[PDB]
């Protein structure tokens, strides 16, 4: 027969199953490029797998190969398009579980889309059988791929030109109950709390468009709450509008609405999926809108240390996306967050260039190319009563917001609005005179004094004095110093 | 009515002492430093008017409160503001601006509301000062 | 260690 | 009529030792040779029928022309070629390809016209073989 | 060419007692059973002709194995298929389908390419069976 006459007999491209290892997806020997995109992956390998295996089998799984030689392959320039597995570690204090890094040539991926990135590094490694748990830490994206991407549509610096206000972290707070109320009580609340001196109020994750209140409603009201009290003050203000719907013909109506109206802000919930936020961030450059996402969803993946995604890469994968601010995390609040982590996150959205630090879990150097800075959220369970530690934590680029810690002030919620903003205005003066605010005891006496000018503020200390959220942390560093 | 424009409105006027401290701040991180002027208070009021050029390689807060301090006896009656500016790649914008002179009374603003299809309005926001008198004669 | 910033120039 | 697909058409058959020559041309480059077949020649028939894989690491045209001989014994009337494929990064296609044998008779193809708007037409081309006999039967 | 319709096309044409057996499964379930004919293959040939009524309630496979014995020497030369219908309320459609009876040869289809805007084709399967003979006749 003419099919067994020409049967391949090379030793590699011969049918059967032969280790990942051996088909050239393993090389320590290996060279890296300025192009290249490359990865770090925390893996367990299942009893009695090879720790080189079990990398091999992740680089191979993640570009070109499958569970048996295919002839194909001759068809293509194989080698060129192989990842390549080139360094494999244990991690420290540990048995079980080691590093790996992994590098992909340019050429494999999509210019400008998140869809095609992730579906080869995320698509189906996760699920391989010979693994017991995998974790991506860290990723290194090339300067010749950020510049296929847009990149936040207004950025930090735009921003503060635009509400004319420089020097001090901006202050927000969200309505509250979640839900329930009506369109002209929404509004009452946005009217009280700026007019009592925040920037900026919200709408919950969760508020959209129900039985109780219909989208087009809230909006209106909210427009004559938010004109009326920059009439009263003298300073620009504003809401976050939340345009999240089912189908992007439903939020692209939204978003046209707010736009007629005059709002200078709208928020989107991260449950809405990559390709839909792609979408909205170019829509936000090409209207003048400022664009906030609130990440719902990120910690059924993002909590655990032996599996999942760390969060620090979906900070990446969203500054090239092009969103204005992102949730990040406030150390002291009621949600998890530990500060060497969480330095980290502020450090990935707002430098120019990253350098290895390892006690921060940067692994990977890297220069963003020009791209404009993300503005951080500082958010969940915090009062007045840790000003001092917000300040050191935090920095100065962050948006602090009060929900319960400004609705919930026994005078109303104008007196609330108040308290915030002095405790803020006084660390940062006393701060810029050079004094040891953070000091467990020159801290507290700062807001102490400011607190005998202003009736507020004294009230809010007294009442939220002994609140605090003690508790171990799930996702730790592995290295120190 | 009090303006709130500015990072430290809401605390009572600061003292020469408070100012040079804050000026001392801005120049140990090597910001320079100019002067503004205006009597329109619009929060969209983007250009005061200049008073001379920035002050680039000044390292002492005296050379800056000279200058303040004849602004105030040679400009009418109105607003003054400090600004400092950071030109590193990645900034090159303002980082501070605070105000440091204010009028004997503001009476402020009111809205004016035209009504346009369906239930949509057109806001406008209106100074009782400007409407009332010509520039130099507003306060 | 310090070889993770000379193995990936 | 002659079927002018291929790169020496306009040139007489080429006989054994012409074919030999051509293919030692394209194994000193390094290509990948192979053999496929047809009865229906339409211009847009992108896919004839493979003999065989490949051959990859073949260094001797002996190997090809004992193939092309099968063939020739084995396959019905209709017509066979020899295709050289480059897999080289900035190639991975075809670089040379030529008919190597033909039916003994060819009648050819005719147009079909159909009459859209205005004065568009939207054409066929047909094949006479084709429309007359199933494959296998065709020449 | 041999026709790939069916669940079983690719096993060899099975005996009467290979028949009878997977009709005594479908009756094992309670579906309805029917026999329809043909001479026009296309793929998109969706209505069979009904050889009688659907044998709701038979509860033996002889009834069915008689019916199709009938056709046999009843209509003319083409296809033969036995189908098997649920009507529980989730499914209400066809559950079983299997070719019992060929022609003595099937020559097969060809394609036809109309050119339309820019490199679109519009493809057209043509039967060489039916272009050839009426209803009847074709086999
Ligand atoms: O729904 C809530 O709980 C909040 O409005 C908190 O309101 P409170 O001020 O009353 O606590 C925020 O959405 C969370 O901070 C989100 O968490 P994160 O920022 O970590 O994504």
């Amino acid at each position: 027969s003419v099919s067994e006459r020409t049967r391949i007999k090379s030793d590699r491209y011969e049918s059967g199953v032969i280790p990942y290892a051996k088909m050239g997806y393993w090389d320590a020997a290996y060279a890296v490029k300025n192009t290249d995109v490359l990865a770090l992956f925390r893996i367990t390998p299942q009893p009695g797998v090879d720790p080189v295996e079990a990398a091999a089998a992740v680089a191979g799984e993640s570009s070109t190969a499958t569970w048996t030689v295919v002839w194909t392959d001759l068809l293509t320039a194989c080698d060129r398009y192989r990842a390549k597995a080139y360094r494999v570690d244990p991690v420290p204090n540990t048995t079980d579980q080691y590093f790996a890094f992994i590098a992909y040539e340019c050429d494999l991926f999509e210019e400008g889309s998140l869809a095609n990135l992730t579906a080869s590094i995320i698509g189906n490694v996760f699920g391989f059988k010979a693994v017991s748990a995998l974790r991506l830490e860290d990723m290194r994206i090339p300067h010749s791929y950020l510049k296929t991407f847009q990149g936040p549509a207004t950025g930090v610096i735009v921003e503060r030109e635009r509400l004319n206000k420089y020097g001090i972290p901006l202050l927000g707070a969200t309505v509250k109950p979640k839900l329930g109320l009506s369109g002209k009580n929404y509004g009452r609340v946005v009217y009280e709390g700026l007019k009592g001196g925040l920037d900026f109020l919200k709408d919950d994750e969760n508020i959209n468009s129900q039985p109780f209140m219909r989208w087009r409603e809230r909006f209106l009201y909210c427009m004559e709450g938010i004109n009326r009290a920059s009439a009263a003050t003298g300073e620009t203000k504003g809401s976050y509008l939340n345009i999240t719907a089912g189908t992007m013909e439903e939020v692209y109506k939204r978003a046209e609405y707010a736009k007629t109206v005059g709002s200078i802000v709208v928020m989107i919930d991260l449950v809405m999926g990559y390709t839909a936020i792609q979408s909205a961030a170019i829509w936000a450059r090409d209207n003048d809108l400022i664009l906030h996402l609130h990440r719902a969803g990120n910690s059924t993946y993002a909590r655990q240390k032996n599996h999942g995604i760390n969060f620090r890469v979906i900070c990446k994968w969203m500054r090239m996306c092009g969103v204005d601010h992102i949730h990040a995390g406030t150390v002291v609040g009621k949600l998890e967050g530990d500060p060497l982590m969480i330095k980290g996150f502020y450090d990935t959205l707002l430098l120019t260039h990253l350098n290895v630090n390892l006690p921060y879990g940067i692994f990977f150097e890297m220069t963003w190319a020009s791209l404009r800075k993300c503005m951080p959220v500082a958010s969940g369970g915090i009062h007045c009563g840790q000003m001092h530690q917000l300040v050191h934590y935090l920095g100065d680029d962050v948006v602090l917001q009060f929900g319960g810690g400004t609705i919930g002030h026994p005078d109303g919620i104008q007196a609330g609005a108040t308290a915030n903003r002095v405790a803020l205005e006084a660390m940062i003066l006393a701060r810029n005179e050079g004094a040891d605010y953070f000091n467990s005891d020159i801290g507290p006496q700062i807001l102490r004094n400011a607190a005998k000018t202003c009736g507020p503020l004294q009230t809010a200390l007294d009442l939220w004095k002994d609140i605090s959220f003690n508790y171990t942390s799930t996702d730790t560093s592995d290295f120190s110093v | 009515m009090r303006l709130t424009q500015g990072c430290f409105s809401f605390l009572p006027d600061l003292t020469d002492q408070q100012i040079e401290k804050q000026i001392a701040y801005c120049i140990t991180k090597g910001w320079a430093m100019n002067v503004e002027w205006t009597d329109d208070p619009h929060p969209r009021n983007s250009y005061w008017e200049l008073w001379g050029l920035p002050l680039f390689d000044v390292k002492d807060p005296a050379s800056v409160m000279f200058e303040l301090r004849e602004a105030r006896k040679s400009c009418a009656a109105g607003y003054i503001r400090i600004n400092a500016f950071n030109a590193a790649y990645g900034t090159e914008s303002c980082v501070m601006s605070f105000i440091v002179n204010r009028p004997s009374n503001e009476p402020g603003f009111y809205l004016e509301r035209q009504e346009l299809e369906g239930r949509r309005i057109a806001y406008t926001t209106k100074s009782y000062s400007v409407q009332a008198n010509p520039e130099g004669g507003r306060y | 260690a310090a070889e993770w910033g000379s193995m990936n120039q």
